[PDB]
RNA sequence: AGUAGAAACAAGGCC
RNA sequence: GGCCUGCU
């Protein structure tokens, strides 16, 4: 029914700025090592540990849900899932 | 015979010996009216409370000795305890459907000539007609109408004391109806009533409503007739109209 | 995308969608425990609004009282209680000039009615205070309590049957050294002067429940007997005054109240030229009952009732002496829990006097720290200021007073006002030429209020143009606006029996089509669910069901047993043939022409044991509390059936120290079903006289068995037994 | 004068005289004549009455002492000597069983032979006056009259005297003999003219004693006395003594009226904290349906079967594991619970035929999780005072929580559509009026727009769920009672279907109080992870119970299927609101109506067909990042109905408190955009009154933004 | 624990 | 263990 392409993730630096995109044909979650998947936003809402950091955005007209991540460190190491309602993109890896 | 021997058997018995004794005629209602039974503040609440127990309803002793302890299966119809201050016994609610379909039977052809008001309704419904549905705005303004359509023009007391007379001939008193309108509704009521044996006390109460005229403050377009107020919420909406001529028209 | 209710107002106005700003589905909030310290609370803000008054002790019952009349002005918009009594006399006076002859006629009806008056007026009241058992019961328990206490001390005078003889004694009461009770635990207890003083200007206070819209609750108090006949007399004189202006809109109904606003505001909007502007304030009074001393309605009646027999005075003026030396009892009392030792303990609030602080929080700590000082016997003096509302018709003539006192010839200006008061509510309609005009105005009425203890809530109070307003739920828009969320919680079964429920229902959905503008396909709506509703509640299935309840059988038989199914009543599982057009008959002679004749001969049958019946008042009037207001009674179009039965009563009397009362009750019952043989008419008509039970009795004995000879199924033998049992029983009331 | 009435005649008629004399309230000692006149009239009435019966014939028997039998007939039966009330009692009896006619005024005796009164009267004055003049006080009478004078004569009309002469002689001598005993008393000074017919009195209700202190203590404060406060008021004349301290009082004292302007309003601000909790009494949006198809209607049937053979319906069944604890309680006491709640489902598919309500053991396990026996003994104060834990009841504001997203997804899929109808209307009378006619068709649109919705399965779920909760309370109230949660829908293709959530297992419910609560504990299947939204469901206990596969084109998902586990609460009014949640479908479908109604005014037609069908007007019923949406009249009453269902489920004193206080100042915003130059006076205090209702109630909380939001896109 | 929210329930009393 | 009450 939605099949969901990410992108956008790699390698950044502590106090770098990442962008990732989410095309559906809905939120952001992530997996740490060892970790639960958690919340990142969704579209809006923010888990705590990003709040004033990243910032989600939904494009109705394309379906495309950009999550702009600033202020990065290595404790936002994981793989990060886009979600649309339930249906997951493959994940995609952000390593700080 | 029996009035006056309950009334000895109750003077035998000294605490109700003195309270006939020292209790006056006027306080009669206080005393009557004295309960530990506060009223109500959600009734909904409780008769959805109470119908989930057994024995909900209560009922005069009479009661035990028409109406068997039991139905086929063995589901208990009434109980011999009594209820909290009074004689009468707490009973289940199938007791009542049992008495509606093996209780015993009587001539209830008099109730229409009782419930006068009730079966004119019906009657007057009966043989309306009806017509097309207009929609356009309606200008509800607010009036004084009488709502009761068989109104004798009389007051509550004006037509109190024909309701005794029709009723408790003997109870009047001084009073002896003067207005001829008056003679003419006792003579009337008195002959139609003369055997039925509903309960005095409805058949004042219903001789009150009907005769009495009673008036209420309401939202009208149109209408303003007696017989065309009882149907005030058939016949006029918030942007409709429903043209109606009852049966009596 | 999220969907959003309240967006529906971008294009709905607010008022022709408020009905979805009512959330009157849900169970509303009900208070849990004790109501002291919402007791205590509303003690201390009522003296400390007035804390610049004077303090005096009384001499009589020792307790300290708080004067505040004639004190300082005002300096801030805080609530004050420092009424003017010079002000309002003037106000009073005003109220006369602008309607002659008020006050004479309105003083001539009561003086008619307070002499004709009977003493069994006082029965038709809800719970009230008994001092005998300082607690709440039933009005006329209270009243018979009374009444034997007092015949017991020697105060006889009430025997006249006169409401007014009642009141006589009461005071007559009040200057004995020495009276005497009776507990249950029976023992005799006495009662000094200044004791029995105490008990008889108390008030119980109790915690207010099922009260929508607002998130904190309020405590509401009862007073006793002895003072509840002089509340009568002023609320009645009130009443007749108030039904000779137009301004109030207490003593009317709600059609009533919406007809005259719709008057007043064209009156004002249309009257003003194209030059005066107009502005409608939708006004609420904060605090309105603490801020009204009862010393200001004394002055108050005794201006009205001037050129006056001085005893009609005296009468109308007891009232307001005793509640301004009035007391409230606290309270139930608070409960404590230890978890430690896991238990719990319940004080009653007659200790808070001397109990210690250490249990109590800080807020009840303060509470109880600054209220003390004012205990008197485990009670409280509130002498500054109303407790609820008791005197209601009184206030809304103050208030009609201030709203006549702007029509222009008092004003002196060209500014003036009007509108409509009922208490603690009202519209004030203000026209002046400039925007300048209107805030003088409004600051001066506001001003005037000032001057009469009377507050307004500018936190829940807002001003705009004329044509847009609210009063009490009802909100005006170029015309009024039906709600329909008001009356939502009276649209189940009522919980009076099952034909009472059914013709309540029926007649609800009628009214609300009629008055509250509902729909036709609602009420179709309404019907189906309250039919499903009612069928669920009594057991009382459509009977071709196979749903399986504790009366599906007998119904099952009666269906298979009946012809013309058609006719059963929904109550014995039958079809349901109401509809909008059969909303106004009532189901058993709507059903009457499908039933058959054994069916409807058991159904209405006067021997049936279910139907009961007491009093003419009691026959087919229903207490209905209505959501957002008062107690109020309606009369439903019901036939007697014997499904009209009267449901249990609590039967918990069991288990109480007060378990003697039941036997009273049984005792007096058959003596009144006695006394009804005997006496057809006792119930229509509340019997009259003088004489005692038996004398009446015996003596239509006499004459009906005498009589009943002279034509009927007595005989000789039988006419001279109870002649002769007529004598027993005379001679056994001998001795 | 009274010494003669103590001394000569018979107690029964004094006291009778006595009473007779309290009859119309007028003192003894001030005029006694009155007293002995009438006390002689109603002896003469006795004497006359008495000695005289009658037998079958007429032809009255006299006997000097009425022998035993039962002929004891009295041949005059007396009128007078009882109460006016009893007076005229016997007066209607008379007419009415003699058919005789009846007089104004009271007669004194009854007869049979001449069927008929007597009224005696013995005056001082001779008769052939006093007979006429009481002939002509009564009007037209056919009663006949008989009076005696003291000089001895007798008379009568039609030369009538209706019994023995001997008895008339009697008559005389006592007549005779009261003139000449007064003789040796001596009272013709007055007795002739002692009563000229005086009615008057004065009512007396007099302050005195203590009231009247009491009323000296209740003035101005400037009073000594109520007599001189009462002649001040008397004399008191208005002379402008308002508009003097009017001047007189502080300035300060105002009401200046603040505009309100677009840029005037600030946003409602939110409590910070926690984020809020589910509060519902069964889940809403993550609720699993097991299915049977079965023909029952919805009461139809009997539940534990349909339970049964619904749960036999999914195979995959897996030994119950933790998935998410509930984090305050014990979760192997939820576990061991779900086992024996099957164990005992197994117990009862196994025995003849399946009970119409099961009772359940009182294990440890159900023992802690439906708390019993932890209610603090009840003892008295004098016994526990010197603890030093005890203390009040945690009275204080409840703890804070900030709004959650999980809320609003919530509610918008309570307004989604569904693959089934969810409402089976009762039956009315056949329409036969055309309004009826157009009635039943806007009936009909609507009950197609909602029955497919989640908020009527919500209604069906609540109001089923109460109900027998409530009845197993009232019924089976100690011993814990196992109820499953069934609710019956329809397909599209029209086959009926029932549905089993999960089970309610009912405590002890010995409910005095409207307030006092019944503890239970509740099962619910459900395939929605609780691993991803954790701080929704912090009063749940969840396990991970079985597998599911529904087809999808995916392969098939085969995902988890958990039990969400948990102990809630009700009472007397939650339960009976919660069973009246029908009335939320009338409160959505009257807004609606009457919106139909209100813009059919306009255009002279009914507008129902064409508002649901071409669906052009549109409301605005929510808001996207785009922009705000609009949607149909379908879509706004969907979301009126689950408006409502939320308030119901819900409900709270916050809710009825943010209601009252935002509806006031939506009114003000209102004003504002219909251009009407609204005004405040004190607009911090309203804010302040709102935002004290906003603590943890997720509802409130969610209501409070969707205002928020109102405001932002309104106020322009 | 839970319900609930300015104080309560999580049975009461009587033997 | 036995019995009583469920707005008093």
């Amino acid at each position: 029914q939605v099949q969901l392409q990410e992108s956008g993730g790699g390698l950044v630096q502590p106090g770098g700025s990442l962008r990732l995109s989410c095309t559906a044909s809905v939120g952001w979650y992530r997996q740490i090592s060892g970790k639960e998947r958690e919340l990142v936003a969704r579209i809006t809402d923010y888990s705590d540990s990003v709040k004033g950091r990243f910032t989600i955005t939904r494009d109705n007209t394309k379906n495309t849900v950009y999550l702009q991540m600033n202020s990065l460190k290595r404790g936002d190491t994981a793989v990060y899932y886009c979600n649309a309602e339930h249906i997951w993109g493959q994940g995609t890896q952000v390593t700080v | 015979m029996e009035r006056i021997k309950e009334l000895r058997d109750l003077m035998s018995q000294s605490r109700t010996r003195e309270i006939l004794t020292k209790t006056t005629v006027d306080h009669m209602a206080i005393i009557k009216k004295y309960t530990s039974g506060r009223q109500e503040k959600n009734p909904a609440l409780r008769m959805k409370w109470m119908m989930a127990m057994k024995y909900p309803i209560t009922a005069d002793k009479r009661i035990m000795e028409m109406i068997p302890e039991r139905n086929e299966q063995g589901q208990t119809l009434w109980s011999k305890t009594n209820d909290a201050g009074s004689d009468r016994v707490m009973v289940s609610p199938l007791a009542v459907t049992w008495w509606n379909r093996n209780g015993p039977t009587t001539s209830a052809v008099h109730y229409p000539k009782i419930y006068k008001t009730y079966f004119e309704k019906v009657e007057r419904l009966k043989h309306g007609t009806f017509g097309p549905v207009h929609f356009r705005n309606q200008v509800k303004i607010r009036r004084r109408v009488d709502i009761n359509p068989g109104h004798a023009d009389l007051s509550a007391k004006e037509a109190q004391d024909v309701i005794m007379e029709v009723v408790f001939p003997n109870e009047v008193g001084a009073r002896i109806l003067t207005s001829e309108s008056q003679l003419t509704i006792t003579k009337e009521k008195k002959e139609e009533l003369q055997d039925c044996k509903i309960s005095p006390l409805m058949v004042a109460y219903m001789l009150e409503r009907e005769l009495v005229r009673k008036t209420r403050f309401l939202p009208v377009a149109g209408g303003t007739s007696s017989v065309y107020i009882e149907v005030l919420h058939l016949t006029q909406g918030t942007c409709w109209e429903q043209m109606y001529t009852p049966g009596g028209e | 995308m999220d969907v959003n209710p309240t967006l529906l107002f971008l294009k709905v106005p607010a008022q022709n969608a408020i009905s979805t700003t009512f959330p009157y589905t849900g169970d509303p909030p009900y208070s849990h425990g004790t109501g002291t310290g919402y007791t205590m609370d509303t003690v201390n803000r009522t003296h400390q609004y007035s804390e610049k008054g004077r303090w005096t002790t009384n001499t009589e019952t020792g307790a300290p009282q708080l004067n505040p009349i004639d004190g300082p002005l005002p300096e801030d918009n805080e609530p004050s209680g420092y009424a003017q009594t010079d002000c309002v006399l003037e106000a009073m006076a005003f109220l006369e000039e602008s309607h002659p002859g008020i006050f004479e006629n309105s003083c001539l009806e009561t003086m008619e009615v307070v002499q004709q008056t009977r003493v069994d007026k006082l029965t038709q009241g809800r719970q009230t205070y008994d001092w005998t058992l300082n607690r709440n019961q039933p009005a006329a328990t209270a009243l018979a309590n009374t009444i034997e206490v007092f015949r017991s001390n020697g105060l006889t005078a009430n025997e006249s049957g006169r409401l007014i003889d009642f009141l006589k004694d009461v005071m007559e009461s009040m200057d004995k050294e020495e009276m005497e009770i009776t507990t249950h635990f029976k023992k005799k207890q006495r009662l000094n002067k200044r004791s029995y003083l105490i008990r008889a200007l108390t008030l119980n206070t109790m915690t207010k429940d099922a009260e929508r819209g607002k998130l904190k609750r309020r405590a509401i108090a009862t007073p006793g007997m002895q003072i509840r006949g002089f509340v009568y007399f002023v609320e009645t004189l009130a009443r007749s005054i108030c039904e000779k202006l137009e301004q109030s809109g207490l003593p009317v109904g709600g059609n009533e109240k919406k007809a005259k606003l719709a008057n007043v505001v064209r009156k004002m909007m249309t009257n003003s030229q194209d030059t005066e502007l107009s502005f409608t304030i939708t006004g609420d009074n904060t605090k309105w009952n603490e801020n009204q001393n009862p010393r200001m309605f004394l002055a108050m009646i005794t201006y009205i009732t001037r050129n006056q027999p001085e005893w009609f005075r005296n009468v109308l003026s007891i009232a307001p002496i005793m509640f301004s030396n009035k007391m409230a009892r606290l309270g139930k009392g608070y409960m404590f829990e230890s978890k430690s030792m896991k238990l719990r303990t319940q004080i009653p609030a007659e200790m808070l006097a001397s109990i210690d602080l250490k249990y109590f929080n800080d807020s009840t700590r303060k509470k109880i720290e600054k209220i003390r000082p004012l205990l008197i016997d485990g009670t409280a003096s509130l002498s500054p200021g109303m407790m609820m509302g008791m005197f209601n018709m009184l206030s809304t003539v103050l208030g009609v007073s201030i709203l006549n006192l702007g029509q222009k010839r008092y004003t002196k200006t060209t500014y003036w006002w009007d509108g409509l008061q009922s208490s603690d509510d009202f519209a004030l309609i203000v026209n002046a030429p400039n925007h300048e005009g209107i805030q003088a105005g409004v600051d001066r009425f506001y001003r005037t209020c000032k001057l009469l203890g009377i507050n307004m809530s500018k936190k829940k109070s807002y001003i705009n143009r004329t044509g847009t307003f609210e009063f009490t739920s009802f909100f005006y828009r170029y015309g009024f606006v039906a709600n329909f969320s008001m009356e939502l919680p009276s649209f189940g079964v009522s919980g009076i029996n099952e034909s009472a429920d059914m013709s309540i229902g029926v007649t609800v959905i009628k009214n609300n089509m009629i008055n509250n503008d509902l729909g036709p396909a609602t009420a179709q709506m309404a019907l189906q669910l309250f039919i499903k509703d009612y069928r669920y509640t009594y057991r009382c299935h459509r009977g071709d069901t196979q749903i399986q309840t504790r009366r599906s059988f007998e119904i099952k038989k009666l269906w298979e047993q009946t012809r013309s199914k058609a006719g059963l009543l929904v109550s014995d599982g039958g079809p349901n043939l109401y509809n909008i057009r059969n909303l106004h008959i009532p189901e058993v002679c709507l059903k009457w022409e499908l039933m058959d004749e054994d069916y409807q001969g058991r159904l209405c049958n006067p021997l049936n044991p279910f139907v009961s019946h007491k009093e003419i008042e009691s026959v087919n009037n229903a207490v209905m509390m209505p959501a957002h207001g008062p107690a109020k009674n309606m009369e439903y179009d019901a036939v007697a059936t014997t499904h009209s039965w009267i449901p249990k009563r609590n039967r918990s009397i069991l288990n109480t120290s007060q378990r003697g009362i039941l036997e009273d009750e049984q005792m007096y019952q058959k003596c009144c079903n006695l006394f009804e043989k005997f006496f057809p008419s006792s119930s229509y008509r509340r019997p009259v006289g003088i004489s005692s039970m038996v004398e009446a009795m015996v003596s239509r004995a006499r004459i009906d068995a005498r009589i009943d000879f002279e034509s009927g199924r007595i005989k000789k033998e039988e006419f001279a037994e109870i002649m002769k049992i007529c004598s027993t029983i005379e001679e056994l009331r001998r001795q | 004068m009274e010494d003669f009435v103590r001394q000569c005649f018979n107690p029964m008629i004094v006291e009778l005289a006595e009473k007779a004399m309290k009859e119309y309230g007028e003192d003894l000692k001030i005029e006694t004549n009155k007293f002995a006149a009438i006390c002689t009239h109603l002896e003469v009435c006795f004497m006359y009455s008495d000695f005289h019966f009658i037998n079958e014939r007429g032809e009255s028997i006299i006997v000097e002492s009425g022998d035993p039998n039962a002929l004891l007939k009295h041949r005059f039966e007396i009128i007078e000597g009882r109460d006016r009330t009893m007076a005229w009692t016997v007066v209607n009896s008379i007419c009415n069983t003699t058919g005789a006619e009846k007089p104004k005024f009271l007669p004194d005796l009854y007869d049979y032979k001449e069927n008929r009164f007597i009224e005696i009267g013995v005056t001082r004055r001779e008769v052939h006056i006093y007979y006429l003049e009481k002939a002509n006080k009564i009007k037209s009478e056919k009663t006949h009259i008989h009076i005696f004078s003291f000089t001895g004569e007798e008379m009568a009309t039609k030369a009538d005297y209706t019994l023995d002469e001997e008895s008339r002689a009697r008559i005389k001598t006592r007549l005779f003999t009261i003139r000449q005993e007064m003789a040796s008393r001596g009272l013709w000074d007055s007795f002739r003219q002692s009563e000229r017919g005086e009615e008057t009195i004065e009512e007396r209700f007099e302050i005195t004693g203590t009231m009247r202190r009491l009323a000296d203590q209740s003035l101005p404060p400037n009073f000594s006395s109520l007599e001189n406060f009462r002649a001040y008021v008397d004399g008191f004349e208005p002379n402008g003594y308002i508009e003097g301290k009017l001047s007189q009082m502080s300035k300060e004292v105002n009401a200046r009226i603040e505009p309100f302007l677009k840029t005037t309003p600030r946003p409602l601000r939110l409590p910070d904290g926690p984020p809020c909790s589910q509060r519902s009494k069964f889940l809403l949006m993550d609720a699993l349906k097991l299915s049977i198809e079965d023909p029952s209607h919805e009461g139809e049937g009997i539940p534990l079967y349909d339970a049964i053979k619904c749960m036999r319906t999914f195979f995959g069944w897996k030994e119950p594991n933790v998935v998410k604890p509930h984090e305050k309680g014990i979760n192997p006491n939820y576990l061991l619970a779900w086992k024996q709640v099957l164990a005992e489902l197994q117990d009862i598919e196994n025995e003849e035929k399946i009970p119409k309500t099961k009772n359940m053991k009182k294990t440890s396990q159900l023992k802690w999780a439906l708390g019993e026996n932890m209610a603090p003994e009840k003892v008295d104060f004098d016994d526990c005072k010197d603890v030093s834990d005890l203390k009040q009841y945690d009275s204080d504001e409840p703890e804070l929580r900030s709004l959650a997203s999980w809320i609003q997804s919530e509610f918008n899929k309570a307004c989604e559509l569904t693959d089934s109808s969810w409402i089976e209307l009762d039956e009315i009378g056949e329409d036969v009026a055309p309004i009826e006619h157009i009635a039943s068709m806007r009936r009909n649109y609507f009950t197609a727009e909602v029955s497919h919705c989640r908020a009527t399965e919500y209604i069906m779920k609540g109001v089923y769920i109460n109900t027998a909760l409530l009845n197993a309370s009232c019924a089976a109230m100690d011993d814990f009672q196992l109820i499953p949660m069934i609710s019956k829908c329809r397909t599209k293709e029209g086959r009926r279907k029932t549905n089993l959530y999960g089970f309610i297992i009912k405590g002890r419910s010995h409910l005095r109080n409207d307030t006092d609560v019944v503890n239970f504990v509740s099962m619910e299947f459900s395939l929605t992870d609780p691993r991803l939204e954790p701080h929704k469901w912090e009063k749940y206990c969840v396990l991970e119970i079985g597998d599911m596969l529904l087809r999808s084109a995916i392969g098939q998902v085969s995902r988890p299927m958990f039990l969400y586990v948990r102990t809630n609460g009700t009472s007397k009014i939650k339960m009976k609101w919660g069973m009246e949640m029908r009335r939320c479908l009338l409160q959505s479908l009257q807004q609606i109506e009457s919106m139909i109604e209100a813009e059919s005014s306009v255009k002279e037609k009914d507008m129902t067909k064409e508002f649901f069908e071409n669906k052009s007007e549109t409301w605005p019923i929510g808001e996207s990042p785009k922009g705000v949406e609009e949607g149909s009249i379908g879509k706004v009453c969907r979301t009126l109905l689950a408006k409502s269902v939320f308030n119901s489920l819900y409900a709270s004193p916050q809710l009825e408190g943010f209601s009252a206080e935002s509806r006031k100042l939506l009114l003000i915003v209102q004003a504002l955009r219909d251009n009407l130059e609204p005004g405040t006076f004190d607009l911090g205090g309203l804010y302040e009154a709102i935002e004290e209702c906003l603590i943890n109630d997720p509802w409130v909380l969610l209501n409070a933004s969707w205002f928020n939001s109102f405001l932002t896109h309104a106020l322009r």
